[PDB]
């Protein structure tokens, strides 16, 4: 049905770890992160 | 039952993206001609030359513009409908509806170098009309779009030919079936206007109304939806453009006694001239007067001076009691009206009738 | 294909009915295109303009207004018949002569009311109304018969050979109202035709007239013509004036050229156009009044 | 699908067959449609009348009353063709470029008898008779191109007429369409054609068009500030409506060209579509 599929997506998910250290510095917090992509539409042809 | 035809061309006058399927689309011929037939055409006493100043400058303003004169097969080749409606849109007698589609066309394209672009097009039509150059015959019809693809700034079209609108299958959208779409600015049934009844098969013309004067040269586009019969069109357009017509007549040309010949032959006791003399020995002599007539006659207005219109068939709608549909679309990012066509079927040679009276 | 269904009205005598069945491959027309129509558009009734029958110019004004149309097979209750005008592909389509005159392999065929002896036409008593059908002959004739109504026309405000054959015309002109628009599209064709270029034209009648002997041919070309070979010794024709922009221009092309257009659009607006082409396969070369052709569509 | 076969001659020489091979998608011209033909038909020999070979005017009067065919594929034994006449649904139908100007996409073709040069044909001296080939123009520059051919026959009777020739003018006559001159006639000798072909077309020119702004100014003397009369009208009518239908311009065919390269010049190939 790959003619049907009108503007398909994707997305993906990730985190990072953090350190825990003290002094002078301010605290850190976890973060997260979202992202997402789209399909590309090509064709192949040949004659006869 | 039906036949398709491709071409690829530079995409500054014909955008396949915005554009919806089942619009109109014409194509030009080459700009070298429009030079070599005016400055054989051009009346008497006019500058020959504005038109190409006119042209020069349109090009200028187009990509691409070291790639004039050989004519290899990469120039604007093809164009919409709209197009010619936005440039002449300050004519239409829909001031709304003519406006809307200027500006929609101007946002839905580059919006950049598009401005400039229209304006090159509306006085390099207006010089196009200037020297008896009229752009009816460098304006040919091809079919409703029906299929596109396009890279960058160059797009290969495929458009019917001739048959059934329906009768394809553009197999991408929704729906494999479109149907003819015109902007509401162009659109002008004459038969609602000649008062009579609208029942049975119509055909389908395009008008190019001209108008004539000193710095002051018009140009519309119509597509006109009648009745009237292959020919008769010519006269019914007259009766609504009797004005144009007599403005022309007398404003077409800017830039001597009789001979009474049936009198003297139905007499006798006139000079005769006999073959004898006619042989060749002294044709002199024999002709010193004979008469004077002291005539010419230079400045009059000629059959080509006083046109203002030029139809030609392009298809009929054999379903009795048609039923376009009128109603406003978003077109890229902007309203239109737009008016709806189904089941026209195409045809008919590009034959151009012009209306001199 | 497209076809037209003529719906014949009912309690029709017997006799007319096979009357009916004889207008086998004749032609008539139609005001507005459908599907379905009535006996009311074919009858002569609808041809009245203001309160009576029309006239022979009138006709020819009602024959480019109205669609065409051809019989075909008819049965009793309905009478069928296809569209003519309107491109539209139409296997093996035959056509009834009706002109006094024979056809031959092709022919243009034109379409002209009746101007030879009265009409042979269907008429219904019971019903009320009678059909006339159009006559057809070939271009050549078509263009001579013309010729002579115009001019009759204006003598008012006739004998033509055809293959060794002489006829007659009794030309109506009853009305008063079409007479005057024919003189009106005539003039206007003329006026159309004059340009800055008649005067080399107009300067080469002396060398025409030498032309005219020792040729042998030419002398049949001023034999019916009458203006030039009365002009050609009675007018001096003052020698030549100077061009406006002659270094670059061409002034005797819009003239050869603004005439071409003119010729063409003459034989149409004065007349009728040419409607079909007789081309038939397997059959003679030569049709006689009454038989049928199988004609192509032009 | 109606075809016509053309029935090839026995005891052809080599290089008569390999030239008829050449002229694969030529236009040729039958008078009367039928499955088996003669070359008798084919050749100008059919197309003389009064015993004298045929006429410019003469010969645009054949091509109206005469139906058209196309050559589809030659056969050593046998030759074969297709008409564009009543219905027939002619698949795969190719033309070969005969004119010097090039055709494009949405161009629609007419015919016309060879004008400007030497027309080319093939010639059989075996069998006695040569097969003349129309020339294939788009329409908008038909009738320009008849307007140019008669308007320069004329000039060169004024020159002859005239006891001094006016002879300043612009330079020499061209024919320009897609960028491309065609820079017709260049030198004044070499009259091939110039009356040969069209002698009687200009004459025919000559009185109509003489008659035209002459009987107006002999009807309605008020245009500038023992005799029929009528018989003339009826003369000028007829004759006039006569030469408008000779020359005409009905288009016969239309290049659709898809996959293909769109502009095509002078000895290409290309499928167009019956219109």
């Amino acid at each position: 049905e790959l003619a049907y599929v009108r503007d398909g997506v994707i997305q993906f998910e990730v985190q990072q770890p953090m350190i825990a250290r003290d002094g002078p510095h301010p605290v850190d917090q976890p973060v997260h992160n979202y992202m997402v992509k789209r399909i590309h539409k090509r064709s192949l042809s040949a004659a006869f | 039952t039906t036949q398709l035809i491709q071409q690829v061309s530079l995409t500054d006058f014909f955008r396949p993206d915005i554009e919806h399927a089942g619009s109109i689309v014409l194509i030009l011929r080459h700009p070298s001609d429009m030079i070599g037939e005016a400055n054989t055409l051009t009346q008497a006493g006019r500058d020959p030359d504005v038109l190409l100043e006119g042209l020069r400058n349109l090009f200028n303003a187009c990509t691409a513009p070291w790639t004039v004169g050989e004519g290899g097969g990469l120039r604007a080749y093809v164009t919409s409908l709209s197009f010619i409606a936005a440039c002449r849109a300050e004519e239409y007698t829909d001031k709304q509806a003519a406006d809307a589609n200027r500006t929609a066309i101007v946002s839905a394209y580059g919006c950049s170098r598009m401005e400039t672009r229209l304006i090159r097009f509306s006085e390099c039509l207006r010089a196009m009309v200037q020297c008896h150059v009229f752009p009816h015959r460098f304006i040919s019809f091809f079919g409703s779009l029906l299929e596109y693809t396009i890279q960058d700034n160059l797009c290969n079209i495929t458009a019917v030919a001739k048959g059934p609108q329906e009768a394809a299958r553009t197999d991408k959208t929704s729906t494999r079936r479109v149907t003819a779409n015109i902007p509401a600015c162009v659109f002008w049934d004459v038969d609602k206007d000649l008062h009579l009844s609208a029942d049975g098969l119509k055909h389908v013309f395009l008008v190019f109304v001209y108008t004539q004067r000193r710095q002051r040269e018009g140009v519309r586009l119509h597509l006109a939806l009648s009745q009237l019969n292959e020919q008769c069109f010519g006269r019914g357009i007259g009766f609504l453009l009797g004005r144009i017509r007599a403005e022309n007549a007398a404003w077409g040309t800017e830039g001597t006694r009789a001979l009474p010949l049936v009198q003297l032959s139905n007499d006798p006791t006139s000079p005769r001239c006999s073959i004898g003399e006619i042989t060749g020995v002294n044709w002199n002599l024999a002709r010193q007067r004979l008469y004077q007539w002291t005539g010419d006659f230079r400045g009059l207005p000629t059959q080509l001076s006083c046109m203002y219109a030029a139809y030609t068939l392009i298809g009929t709608i054999p379903s009795e009691s048609v039923r376009y549909t009128r109603r406003m679309e978003r077109f890229g990012g902007y309203n239109v009206p737009t008016i709806w066509l189904e089941g026209v079927v195409w045809g008919g040679t590009n034959t151009w009738n012009e209306c001199y009276y | 294909p497209f076809e037209i269904e003529v719906l014949l009205p009912g309690e029709l005598s017997p006799a007319e009915t096979s009357a009916l069945q004889k207008c086998e491959g004749k032609i008539i027309t139609f005001s507005t295109l459908r599907h379905r129509a009535s006996l009311v558009d074919i009858a002569l009734s609808s041809y009245y303009i203001n309160g009576a029958p029309p006239d022979t110019l009138s006709l020819l004004e009602a024959y480019r207004m109205r669609f065409a149309a051809v019989i075909t097979r008819v049965i009793p209750g309905k009478l069928l018949a296809h569209a003519i005008g309107v491109g539209t592909p139409t296997p093996g389509l035959f056509i009834q002569n009706t002109s006094p005159v024979d056809l031959c392999n092709g022919d243009y065929i034109c379409l002209l009311p009746p101007v030879f002896g009265s009409a042979d036409s269907i008429r219904l008593d019971s019903v009320g109304l009678e059909i006339v059908f159009p006559l057809t002959i070939p271009q050549t004739l078509m263009r001579e018969i013309i010729a002579k109504v115009v001019a009759r026309a204006v003598e008012r405000t006739d004998v033509i050979c055809y293959n060794g054959r002489r006829y007659e015309l009794e030309t109506n002109l009853q009305h008063r109202d079409g007479s005057d628009a024919a003189i009106r599209t005539l003039v206007l064709n003329l006026m159309f035709s004059i340009n800055e270029g008649c005067l080399l034209l107009l300067a080469l009648i002396p060398t025409l007239l030498v032309q005219g002997a020792h040729d042998g041919y030419v002398n049949l070309l001023i034999q019916t013509a009458n203006c030039v070979r009365e002009t050609g010794q009675l007018i001096n024709i003052p020698p030549m004036p100077r061009i406006q922009d002659g270094h670059r221009r061409f002034p005797i092309y819009e003239t050869i050229s603004s005439w071409i257009s003119t010729s063409s659009r003459l034989g149409d607006t004065l007349g009728t156009r040419a409607i079909l082409r007789v081309c038939v396969f397997d059959g003679p070369s030569t049709v006689h009044p009454g038989d049928r052709t199988a004609v192509i569509q032009v």
